[PDB]
RNA sequence: AAGCUCGUAUCAGUUUUAUG
RNA sequence: GGAAUACUGCCAGCUGGGACUGAGGACUGCGACGUAAGUCAAGGAUGCUGGCAUAAUGGUUAUAUGCCGCCCGUCUUGAAACACGGACCAAGGAGUCUAACGUCUAUGCGAGUGUUUGGGUGUAAAACCCAUACGCGUAAUGAACGAGGUUGGGGCCUCGCAAGAGGUGCACAAUCGACCGAUCCUGAGGAUGGAUUUGGUAAGAGCAUAGCUGUUGGGACCCGAAAG
RNA sequence: GAAAUUGUUGAAAGGGAAGGGCAUUUGAUCAGACAUGGUGUUUUGUGCCCUCUGCUCCUUGUGGGUAGGGGAAUCUCGCAU
């Protein structure tokens, strides 16, 4: 049952379950729709699910029911969206037909969410940057470092800018 | 939420006992023998 | 083929919709209540200015009277008075503990209405050294239930802001009004002990100006704060409050 | 001042927020007796037996009552004329089982009377004795 | 600390009254 | 002859100067203005403006200075005092284990309970099952005289809008009492008949496991006491 | 390569010693976007978009995946300027 379930995951070490320094506990399902371990968030505690997820662009609205539950290989029945905002929450509306407010409205959220992280290619559209983040190790910053001292050393910079001197204005102007 | 204290801002006075109005309009504080 | 809505939601729908009938008739039964209630709590207090403005006409007109005849006037007995808290919680004897225990006086500064009666007037002499009280007046007893009036509900102290709050409690003795129920307290009727249970001591603070005498810890007839003060109990509370 | 029971049973506690809910949203007694027998340790909840309650069903009026036994019933030798009745409890031992049954009886659970009694409709409470 | 009977008329480091 | 002023107390009278707080978070309520629409200082602040990315601002050290602060731990005596340790620092250091007897707590069974002394079995000190025995309890000092009648009793049902009235009642308490066996006598060898009461049954509650925890003996919270 | 401890350098303070707390000024010093768009419009080119023909998965649903031939003058369904 989903109560037995509800409470093997709540405590007996859930699977999925991150211990904040807040103290709330975010769930690491990718199936779960606000990341959050709680009643009526939790998958698997929950007969009943939706929630939207994407491979390529494409957005999915995935739903789970009681009927699959002894099939989990093909438990979810993903529908595209039809990419849109408008027609998309449209078909989101008509797809949960009669379902519980909170699934509704936090399967729109998610889906908006998804939708406006889409704008990373605007970043990527729009990047032009000559920085490239590089990370440079310990063991080449002592080579980098030590070497470059010893060079120094051995250069004898004034004695070579001294002979360049005394034979650069010795045999002309 | 917040306690409204009487015999200040007058709404809340008007509130409670609603003679409130009628005193102040007669100005029966200062009624004459 | 449509898809039809869920039985269990059928029935909810049906559950809400008849419920919510039954909510808007006990408004509008409310609405009217509280129209009658307001008109009754008008006229009421029109009555008792009323009476309180005959009263004291008559008390004047009976002492001229009395002055202009030759005889001495013979004042009425006071039967309310106001004893607030002056000593601290600390290094003090048990037995006058006990008794401002009794009267709800368990921290400094604070008081609330006692009935004068041959019993109490030895409490009060009793406690004399450590309390201070007086007659208070009309406007006194209405600014302290007006600012500092706290009602006892169900061991909860819920500040009185609405007279339903009143009737709700005080209603059983025909106190639905703050004005009743300064009424009450001013004149002393059948209920006064279930009304001044029902108030919550009140919470005073220093006074404004200063007890205005440089040791309060004196009699008040030597300028001492403590003691059996008539009138001046009103201006301390005043300040106090 | 119990508010809990000490009990870790999950089924015990789904039981205990039954109750709870029924007697907050019902208001009658019935449902609060229950929800506080439920926190009841072991010692508090001594076992019911069989012939007690074919003795307490000598009363007036005892086949339109159903018997309901916060702790678990024991089977009973010295009896052998179990009436006809609806025995709830937590648990039920196997030769009480046997013999309810046998009987004609039926014994169902804690909830299984909550819904046929949200309200305590003609059940009787049985404490088995403390010492 | 747990249990039962419960909210009362169970009482007071108080006062009067009554019996003396 | 006449008013005015001083003092006391009231104003659900009016109106300026200053300081802190902005708590709640879509409406449900008490209220006011308004014929109405609508508005409001009515169960907690809103609108506008000025400073900002080589920012605005914020954080650490000492000194600059308004005030306060006896040297830490153990132990004497009602207190302070006095007594014993402390030159500084890194590691170690102390209610830990076991046998018996118990309370509370949870589980499994339940008038039954305890697989593991051993055998079978085994992916091998791992995991699973128990033919007979054995520990505990299940019946007092015939329990049906009859597995008991009254008064209360958490609860249940009827009447009642409620107040309350009526019917039935677990555990548990008083009472009426009876009984198993026997006292205290008697006196057909010990029957019969009198006088008190006796500790409990009337319709079981225990077993094993696991956690905190109490007592006793074992080095027994750690070191240290003249020694045969 | 930790503390006690010792030496050099830099800074600060000091008349018969100091340390700590509430509280502010000062030098020195540290942190201080690899933030940068959003809205509806106005052109152009594309696609998962329009049109014709198709292939394939479950089970069958308010479905999923995937090709071939044509276009923008219907086109803001998204993307690109």
């Amino acid at each position: 049952s989903d109560e037995i379930v509800w409470q093997v995951i709540n405590q007996s070490f859930c699977s999925h379950r991150i211990k904040a320094p807040n103290g709330q506990n975010f769930c690491r399902n990718e199936y779960n729709v606000t990341g959050l371990c709680t009643r009526q968030s939790c998958p698997l505690a929950n007969s009943k699910y939706a929630t939207v997820k994407c491979d390529n662009g494409k957005l999915y609205l995935y739903m789970k029911t009681p009927e699959r539950a002894h099939t989990p290989a093909k438990l979810w029945e993903r529908i595209k969206l039809s990419k849109n905002y408008t027609k998309a929450l449209q078909q989101i509306d008509e797809h949960l037909l009669h379902w519980s407010k909170f699934f509704r409205h936090k399967c729109k959220q998610r889906f908006t969410k998804l939708t406006q992280v889409m704008i990373t290619e605007r970043r990527l559209a729009l990047r032009e940057e000559e920085r490239h983040y590089v990370g440079v190790a310990p063991k080449v910053k002592r080579r980098e470092q030590n070497r470059e001292r010893k060079a120094l050393v051995a250069a004898k910079i004034e004695k070579a800018i001294e002979k360049e001197l005394m034979d650069r204005l010795k045999s002309g102007a | 939420v917040l306690k409204k204290n009487p015999l200040k801002n007058k709404q809340v006075l008007l509130r409670l006992n609603p003679y409130a109005k009628v005193f102040a309009a007669e100005k029966l504080g200062s009624k004459k023998a | 083929e449509k898809i039809l809505t869920p039985e269990s939601q059928l029935k909810k729908s049906k559950a809400q919709q008849k419920t919510a009938e039954q909510v808007a008739a006990e408004r509008a039964a409310r609405k009217a209540a509280n129209k009658e209630k307001r008109a009754i709590i008008l006229e009421r207090n029109a009555a008792y200015q009323k009476e309180y403005e005959t009263a004291e006409r008559n008390i004047i007109q009976a002492k001229r009277d009395a002055k202009a005849a030759g005889s001495y006037y013979v004042e009425a007995q006071h039967k309310l008075v106001f004893v607030v808290r002056i000593k601290g919680i600390n290094k003090i004897p048990p037995k006058p503990r006990k008794v401002l225990q009794l009267l709800r006086l368990t921290r400094i500064n604070s008081g609330t209405f006692v009935k004068v009666t041959k019993a109490t007037l030895e409490l009060l002499k009793l406690i004399e050294p450590y309390v201070a009280y007086g007659y208070p007046s009309y406007s006194t007893i209405r600014q302290l239930v007006y600012k500092r009036g706290f009602g006892k509900i169900n061991k909860q102290r819920v500040p009185l802001s609405d007279n339903a709050i009143i009737e709700a409690n005080l209603g059983k003795y025909g106190i639905l009004s703050i004005d009743d129920l300064i009424h009450e307290i001013i004149t002393v009727g059948p209920h006064f002990k279930q009304a001044n249970n029902f108030l919550w001591p009140f919470k005073l603070s220093n006074p404004s100006g200063g007890w205005g005498v440089p040791r309060k810890f004196k009699h008040f007839i030597q300028g001492g704060s403590f003691g059996n003060r008539e009138e001046f109990i009103n201006k301390l509370v005043k300040s106090m409050n | 001042h119990r508010t809990a029971p000490k009990s870790d049973n999950v089924y015990l506690k789904l039981l205990v927020k039954l109750y709870t809910f029924l007697a907050r949203r019902t208001d009658a007694p019935f449902n609060k007796v229950v929800l506080k027998a439920l926190f009841l340790s072991k010692i508090n909840r001594p076992p019911v037996s069989v012939s007690r309650i074919a003795r307490a069903l000598k009363q007036e009026g005892a086949a339109n009552k159903t018997v309901v036994v916060v702790g678990t019933v024991t089977d009973d030798a010295r009896i052998f004329e179990f009436p006809k009745t609806t025995v709830a409890a937590l648990r039920f031992t196997a030769g009480a089982r046997a013999k309810i049954v046998k009987a004609g009886g039926e014994c169902i659970t804690l909830d299984q009377l909550a819904v046929r009694a949200p309200k305590g409709q003609n059940t009787l409470i049985l404490r088995g004795p403390r010492n």
